[PDB]
C-alpha cells in the first residue's frame, strides 16, 4: 500500500533544504512530464511559510510559476492569498534585491487576489532607490497592462510624470518601450522636448521611437517639421546599430531621389566597412526589394 | 506543537501576536492568513498560526486539520458578540478529535480596550465551562497587558 | 521581448536546455523547433540561418549550438556578442561543459537567461557581479542582523518573563522642392 512520495518526505527532513533540493529536481523532472499526484503540497505548505531557503524558494516559486496555478483546486490551491502575506512582506521587504527578484518573478506572476494590495505594495517598492527594482516594475506593469491593465487605470500618465522624476537610462529605455504601448502621445510630448538632447544620448532608448513613428503615418500624417528638425540631427548617425537603422528608417520615410542617394551611401560604405557576410546579404535583400 | 490563534486576526488579534513576536504591533494590513512563528520552550518550538477567522480562512483550514497540540484563543474582550455564535461554531471543534490533544488557554485580550466579562461569564459563554478531557484552567491577557500567562502554559506543555 | 526563447543546444537533434519566456501552446512550437534543429536540414555549414523570416540564430560552439530565435529585423553585432558571450559564460555558470553539470545547475542557468537578458535587452557585464544580484545580496543581511537581534532582545527578556511567570537645409530645400 505505501509510496515514494513519502520517500521524498523523509529525505527532506534528513537533509533539510539539501535533500529538498534533490526533491525539487526530481519533482521538477516529474513536473516536467506534467505528472505528479498531490500531497506534498501539504508539506510544502507546512514548512515553507515558517521557512527560509531562498534559493529553494526561488525554485519553488518558479515551479509555481511555470506550473499552473488556476489548478483544479480552484483557481488557486486556495491558499494563494494567505502565504502570500509573508511573500508580500518579502515583496515589501526592505530587502531590495529580494523584492527585485520577487518582482522579476512577479513579472512572471499574475495571481490576482494576491495582487490587489500588492498593487499598493508595489507602489511603495517603486520608490526604492534601486533601479533594478524599479525596472522590474516596468515589466511587471507591462504584464498588467495586458492582464489587468485596469487593475491599475491611471498609469500612463503616472508613468509619464514618473519619467520626469526619473533619470536612469536603463529604466528610461524601458519606460519608453512600455509608454508608447500604453500611449505614444506622452512619449511624443516628451519627444518634442527631447529633440535636441537626443544626440547626446545612448542609443537604445532612441531606437524604440523609430518603430513607433512608423505605424502612424500610413494611417495619417501632417506632423513633419518638428520632427525634421531633429531628423536632420539624426543625419549624423554613427553607431553601427544607429547607422543600420538610420538609413533603414529613412527609406521608410522617404524615397526622394535625394533620399535614395542618402541611404544608398550609407549602405555602400557600410558594406565596405562590413565584414559579416550574413549581414551583407541582408541588406541586399532589402535592396532587392528596393 | 501546533498552536492555534484564531479568530479574525486583523484586529490586533494579530497585534497580540506581533507584540509577542517582536514586541511590536500590527504593521501589516489586518491579517487573514497564517502568521508563523516558532517560539522555543521545553524546546518544543510552538508554531503559531495566527489566523483570521474571517470567512474563507475560517472556512478552510482542512490541511490544518491534522492534530493539535496547543490552544490560544486570542480574545477581543470587547467582543462579547460573536462568542455565543462562536460557541455554536466551536462545537464542531469539539466534534473534532484532533481537537482533544491540547491542554489549553483561552486568552482574554483587549481588556484595556473597552472592558471584559466575568472570567466565569465567558467560561460558560463560549461553552468553555464544559471541558475536561482536556484541561481547562483559564488565563486573561489583554493586548496591552497579560502576565502569569506562562503559568497557564506551564501546566499546559507539562500536561 | 526580442526573443521568445533561448534554448541552449547540444548537437543531439536536441537542444540541451531551454526556456520559454511565454507559455500558451505546447512544445510543438518548441517541440517542432527542437525537431527541425536536430534535423539541421542536413544543411552543410553556416552559423546563421533564418528561414522564413525566422532567424534561427545559433553558434556552434563545438558539438553545441547555442540558439536564439527571432523573425523581424535586428542589429547583428550585438547578437553575436551574445552568442559568443554565452560561450564565455557557461563554464562559470554551470561549470564547464557536459550536460550534467548544467543538469545540476539548471536553475542557475535559466536564472542566467533572465538575468542576462531581460526580454531581448542586454542587461549588463560582469558575471560575478551578476551572481550578486540574488542569492548573493547584502541588504537583507544588514537588516537581519540588527532586526533579528532586536527581536532577540525582546525574546531574551521574554525568556525571563516566560521563565518565571546649413547642411540640413541643403537637404531640406532640395526635398522641399
Amino acid at each position: 500500500e505505501p509510496p515514494s512520495e513519502i520517500s521524498l518526505k523523509n529525505d527532506l527532513e534528513k537533509g533539510d533544504v539539501k535533500s529538498k533540493t534533490e526533491a525539487l529536481k526530481k519533482v521538477i523532472i516529474m513536473i516536467l512530464n506534467g505528472e505528479k499526484l498531490p500531497g506534498l503540497l501539504m508539506t510544502i505548505i507546512r514548512f515553507v511559510l515558517p521557512l527560509q531557503d531562498h534559493t529553494i524558494k526561488k525554485l519553488l516559486l518558479v515551479f509555481w510559476e511555470i506550473v499552473p496555478k488556476t489548478t483544479p483546486d480552484g483557481r488557486l490551491l486556495h491558499e494563494m492569498i494567505l502565504v502570500c502575506d509573508a511573500y508580500r512582506k518579502d515583496l515589501q521587504h526592505p530587502n531590495e534585491f529580494i523584492r527585485g527578484s520577487t518582482l522579476r518573478f512577479l513579472c512572471k506572476l499574475k495571481e490576482a487576489e494576491l495582487l490587489e494590495p500588492l498593487m499598493p505594495a508595489i507602489r511603495a517598492c517603486l520608490e526604492h532607490r534601486h533601479s533594478y527594482v524599479r525596472r522590474n516594475a516596468v515589466l511587471a506593469i507591462y504584464t498588467i497592462y495586458r492582464n489587468f491593465e485596469h487593475l491599475i487605470p491611471d498609469a500612463p500618465e503616472l508613468i509619464h510624470d514618473f519619467l520626469v522624476n526619473e533619470k536612469d537610462a536603463s529604466c528610461k529605455r524601458n519606460a519608453f518601450m512600455m509608454l508608447i504601448h500604453a500611449d505614444q502621445d506622452r512619449a511624443l510630448d516628451y519627444l518634442s522636448t527631447c529633440i535636441d538632447q537626443v544626440q547626446t544620448f545612448g542609443d537604445i532608448l532612441q531606437l524604440v521611437i523609430v518603430e513607433l513613428i512608423y505605424k502612424v503615418c500610413h494611417a495619417n500624417p501632417s506632423e513633419r517639421a518638428r520632427f525634421i528638425r531633429c531628423i536632420y540631427n539624426l543625419l549624423q548617425s554613427s553607431s553601427p546599430a544607429v547607422k543600420y537603422e538610420a538609413a533603414g528608417t529613412l527609406v521608410t520615410l522617404s524615397s526622394a531621389p535625394t533620399a535614395i542617394k542618402a541611404a544608398a551611401q550609407c549602405y555602400i560604405d557600410l558594406i565596405i566597412k562590413e565584414s559579416d557576410n550574413n549581414v551583407k546579404l541582408i541588406v541586399l535583400d532589402r535592396l532587392v526589394e528596393l | 506543537m501546533r498552536i492555534l490563534m484564531v479568530g479574525l486576526d486583523g484586529a490586533g488579534k494579530t497585534t497580540v501576536l506581533y507584540k509577542l513576536k517582536l514586541g511590536e504591533v500590527i504593521t501589516t494590513i489586518p491579517t487573514i492568513g497564517f502568521n508563523v512563528e516558532t517560539v522555543q520552550y521545553k524546546n518544543i518550538s510552538f508554531t503559531v498560526w495566527d489566523v483570521g477567522g474571517q470567512d474563507r480562512i475560517r472556512s478552510l483550514w482542512r490541511h490544518y486539520y491534522r492534530n493539535t497540540e496547543g490552544v490560544i484563543f486570542v480574545v477581543d474582550s470587547n467582543d462579547r458578540s460573536r462568542i455565543g455564535e462562536a460557541r455554536e461554531v466551536m462545537q464542531r471543534m469539539l466534534n473534532e478529535d484532533e481537537l482533544r490533544n491540547a491542554a489549553w488557554l483561552v486568552f482574554a485580550n483587549k481588556q484595556d480596550l473597552p472592558e471584559a466579562m466575568s472570567a466565569a461569564e465567558i467560561t460558560e459563554k463560549l461553552g468553555l465551562h464544559s471541558i475536561r478531557n482536556r484541561p481547562w484552567f483559564i488565563q486573561a491577557t489583554c493586548a496591552t497587558s497579560g502576565e502569569g500567562l506562562y503559568e497557564g502554559l506551564e501546566w499546559l506543555s507539562n500536561s | 521581448m526580442v526573443l521568445l526563447a533561448a534554448a541552449v543546444c547540444t548537437k543531439a537533434g536536441k537542444a540541451i536546455v531551454s526556456r520559454q519566456f511565454v507559455e500558451m501552446t505546447r512544445t510543438r512550437i518548441e517541440g517542432l523547433l527542437a525537431a527541425f534543429p536536430k534535423l539541421m536540414n542536413t544543411g552543410k555549414q553556416h552559423t546563421f540561418v533564418e528561414t522564413e523570416s525566422v532567424r534561427y540564430v545559433y553558434q556552434p560552439m563545438e558539438k553545441l549550438y547555442m540558439v536564439l530565435i527571432t523573425t523581424k529585423n535586428s542589429n547583428i553585432l550585438e547578437d553575436l556578442e551574445t552568442l559568443r558571450l554565452f560561450s564565455r559564460v557557461i563554464p562559470e555558470y554551470c561549470r564547464a561543459l557536459e550536460e550534467n553539470e548544467i543538469s545540476e545547475h539548471c536553475f542557475d542557468l535559466i536564472f542566467a537567461f533572465d538575468e542576462i537578458v531581460a526580454l531581448g535587452y542586454r542587461e549588463n557585464v560582469n558575471l560575478a557581479q551578476i551572481r550578486t544580484f540574488t542569492e548573493m545580496d547584502s541588504h537583507e543581511e544588514k537588516v537581519f542582523r540588527a532586526v533579528r537581534e532586536t527581536q532577540e532582545r525582546e525574546a531574551k527578556a521574554e525568556m525571563r518573563r516566560k521563565a518565571k511567570e546649413k547642411e540640413v537645409d541643403n537637404f531640406v530645400d532640395k526635398l522641399k522642392s
